[PDB]
RNA sequence: AAGAUCUCUCAGGAUCGCUGGAGUUGAUUAAUAUAAUUUUACCAGGUAGAGAUAAUGAUUAGAGGACAGGGCCUUGACCUAUUCUCAAACUCCCAAUAGGUAAAAAGGGCGAAAUAACUCAAUUUGUAUUUCACUCAUAUUAAAUAAAAUAACUCCAAGUGGG
RNA sequence: AGAACAGAAAUCUCUUGUAGACUAAAAGGGGAAAAGCUUGUUUGAUUUCUAUUUUCAGAACAAGUAGAAAACGUGAAAGCGU
RNA sequence: GACUCGUUCAUACUACAGUGGAUACACCAGAUCCCAUCAGAACUCUGAAGUUAAGCACUGUAAGGCUUGGCUAGUACUGAGGUGGGAGACCGCUCGGGAACACCAGGUGAUGAGUCAG
């Protein structure tokens, strides 16, 4: 997890990796097919609509439930 | 209103109100001088005390007893102005919690707190 | 082997989900006795009259009846044979049978016709229907609500 | 921990809302219900007695499948009806209130000798039961006295002794059911204190029922019970719900 | 047949199973008994699965909070919302498959009368039984389908018990 | 959260407390106006006999279940106790 | 309107609030007698002075839980078949059956018997 200037180097670093795990294995690039909302249109969206707030590391989903 | 505190279960002496191992041993030698003494209470070395109903011996347990909020919701006072002593506290409504026939419990809003048993102390 | 009478604890025995203690009136009062059938399930209260494992979901004729006690004939396989065993077990374990239930309200709604039939004086078939194959129909379609369907693209 | 929680709640059984009340031990109703299967159809009659805080009830009730079949009545405010206007919970009108009871219950059934198979010199004799009823069987206990106005009355209950002063005492059992005991306490406090007297027992003095008018009041009614037969919607709800939010606005 | 049970028992024996003979029963009426089956009712389940924010045992991280360790701050524990991975010897929930009971004439209906030493105030209160009735589909059928009696049942004995 | 003694060798009080306790041992089941804990009164841990269930050849023994004929125990109130 | 006996045993639970008390419930008042405890706290007994302050009745709350439905998903999973594929691990296909959590939307009780007052 890092930013997306690295992504390459990230998806190489797990290729390095994968000559010490047994058999075949596949890096995945994508956070937007990553979810836990890691699209890059749901964080500006949710960013801007105040959905989103973050405990850290990932952030947590408002659902319009009980008190404030 | 009828909202208001009120009290059973507390014991007495004749001394100063020594507390602890101090009113024991006081007590020995005053039984000693004279063979006159009071009763038993109830209790898992030994001492005697006399019983009185409710409010009026709160009333002589605390002129025997002479942070300012030193109480707690329990109705423990300590000693002021420690033993196997009794103490207590009831608010006006309390008889359904352990009632019988129709059960329940003392609502939250009826509940003594610490505040209004602050009131109380001030009151006297 | 190496068994004794309650083998299969956690499995059967086990509880059902927030039962405890389930003694309520109307549990005891069925009362149609000796010809009757029977389920035998266990109950988490009642351990007085419990039966041995095999019997557990099984039906079969009450025989006899006590105080709180029933004997029920239970057919049980015996390798290369089954045969009936006289099962005591107690009233909480007992469970009125819906089997009898399914044949009465079938000889019910029959005696029904054949009573409306008789009055009629009419020839026709009170025997259960077959779910027989479905005969021609019709629908008519505009373009609106025809949908065309095609297979999915990995996504 | 918050101890509280939803675990807590998913985990949690209160089971029977008469148990929750704090009436229906259900170990007493199976009791009461259970009979052997061969002498099925036969109703074990319960005399139910339950006490209030104002007056004594007393109702014959048999337990059926759909909720319990209730077949005679009688409550301590009944006995206005037989000129009783005051002491609602005492020990003679809790008698009094068990005997018509089960008066009105014969009358009701028809006959006033309650059993065919009687010895010859000196539903069933005795067949009805008792219903425990919450309230703790001591001496001197409410259910007991009601009982054996019932028994004196006609359905008649199986009974020991037990209950009743000297544990007996059938001089002293016979001044509770006449009011003898309420009578010598009203003397006695009018005799230490006229005041205490008057505010305690206000009700007697404006009836005018001094405590030698009690046993007789008692007895006249006797004979007399022997003679005598909202809510708001979602959508309400959510309307609200943004009208508050826009006040709080307004409001901070 | 190389299963089982008991055996100073594991190269055996006995008794069950599975085999043959012999007899009887009833079958011939395309049906009833009957069926390694489905139908429609009706059940029994806690394995596959799934879960950790349901409990148990685990178990990786930070965030938000009001006491403890270190030098007003930091580090913790502790709370709270969260968070990562988990068990077939854990279970909120939870299959398919496999398994059980059911489908009326020696019986069932609704009635009367009988019988009792049971029951119930209640020798017709119920019960059960019995005798009389009235009557339930069935020309084919009380859902299918069936070289379904080649079925039953009794006897006597064999081989087998290492797979 | 309060009380000089158990905070920190087996204590005292109030409040919150679905069982996280306890149920001799042995592990799992079951069990909260109780099968836990306390107390009272007790000895049925009884005599006789079945139908049976478990293991099973559907023999035994052993362990059970449901009753019955007795005499009692307890509550005395239903009931429950082999 | 209230109560008693109940039934189903959370739609019936819990939390925090508010509204209601003709008759009723309860809180409340007392301890001679019946009774019971160190203790009239509870329990028993006898009252009926006050009061809705609680219990109780009813509602409310971007309440929690429970509770139905959708949706998750014909996914996961799965019986039988295959001289099907795959080096192996495993994966398709034919005939069939088929979830769960999460999420979303709704809901927050119904009812037998008897009584009493209006």
């Amino acid at each position: 997890r890092t930013k997306e200037n690295f992504v390459s180097k990230a998806c190489e670093a797990l290729r390095r990796a994968k000559y010490k795990f047994p058999g075949r294995q596949k890096v995945f690039v994508s956070n937007k097919w990553g979810f836990t909302p890691f699209s890059k249109d749901e964080y500006q969206q949710y960013k801007k609509k105040g959905r989103i707030i973050s405990d850290g590391v990932s952030c947590k989903f408002i659902r319009e439930k009980g008190p404030l | 209103v009828m909202r208001e505190i009120k009290v059973n279960k507390l014991v007495l002496n004749i001394c100063v109100g020594e507390s602890g191992d101090r009113l024991t041993r006081a007590a020995r030698v005053l039984e000693q001088l004279t063979e006159q003494k009071p009763i038993f209470g109830k209790c898992r070395k030994i001492s005697c005390f006399v019983t009185v109903r409710g409010k009026k011996a709160l009333e002589i347990l605390e002129k025997g007893l002479k942070r300012r909020k030193n109480f707690s919701d329990t109705g423990n006072f300590g000693f002021g102005i420690g033993m196997d002593f009794y103490v207590h506290l009831s608010r006006s409504g309390y008889r359904v919690t352990r009632r019988t026939r129709r059960r329940s419990k003392i609502s939250k809003t009826h509940k003594v707190t610490k505040e209004d048993a602050m009131k109380w102390f001030q009151t006297k | 082997k190496s068994r004794g009478k309650r083998s299969g604890t956690r499995y059967k025995f086990s509880k059902k989900f927030r039962k405890h203690g389930e003694c309520t009136a109307n549990k005891y009062l069925e009362k149609l006795n000796y010809g009757d059938y029977v389920d035998i399930v266990c109950d988490s209260t009642q351990q007085k009259g419990m039966p041995f494992n095999y019997y557990h979901g099984k039906t079969g004729k009450i025989f006899h009846i006590t105080k709180r006690g029933v004997g029920v004939l239970v057919n049980k396989r015996v390798k290369h044979r089954i045969e009936q065993k006289k099962v005591c077990v107690r009233i909480e374990h007992v469970r009125k049978s819906r089997c009898n239930e399914d044949f009465l309200l079938r000889k019910i709604k029959n005696a029904e016709l054949i009573k409306e039939a008789k009055l009629k004086n009419e020839h026709i078939n009170i025997k259960r229907k077959t779910e027989g194959p479905k005969p021609a129909a019709m629908i008519k379609v505009p373009p609106s609500k025809i949908i065309t369907i095609e297979p999915l693209p990995f996504y | 921990k918050v101890v509280k929680n939803k675990a807590y709640f998913k985990r949690y059984q209160v089971k029977y809302r008469r148990r929750r009340e704090g009436k229906t031990d259900y170990r007493a109703r199976k009791a009461l219900i259970l009979q052997d299967k061969n002498k099925y159809n036969a109703q074990k009659l319960r005399f139910v007695v339950r006490k209030t805080n104002s007056q004594v009830i007393c109702q014959i009730a048999c337990a059926h499948i759909e909720g319990d079949k209730i077949l005679a009545e009688a409550k301590s405010k009944e006995l206005i009806r037989y000129g009783i206007p005051v002491g609602l919970k005492n020990y003679a009108a809790a008698y009094a209130t068990g005997l018509l009871c089960a008066r009105r219950f014969l009358k009701s059934l028809n006959l006033d000798t309650q059993f065919l198979g009687v010895e010859k010199v000196t539903r069933k004799p005795i067949k009805a039961f008792l219903d425990v009823g919450i309230t703790r069987t001591t001496t001197g206990n409410r259910v007991f006295a009601a009982l054996k106005g019932a028994c004196d009355g006609g359905l008649n209950i199986p009974h020991g002794n037990n209950r009743f002063p000297g544990s007996f005492n059938p001089e002293q059992l016979r001044k509770n059911i006449l009011g003898i005991h309420v009578a010598e306490y009203m003397k006695t406090l009018q005799e230490e204190d006229n005041d205490k007297y008057k505010t305690h027992f206000n009700d007697y003095l404006k009836n005018n029922i001094g405590a030698d008018d009690i046993e007789q009041m008692y007895l006249n009614a006797h004979e007399k019970i022997r003679q005598n037969p909202k809510k708001l919607n979602a959508k309400l709800r959510k309307k609200r719900v943004k009208e508050k939010l826009a006040l709080y606005v307004e409001l901070q």
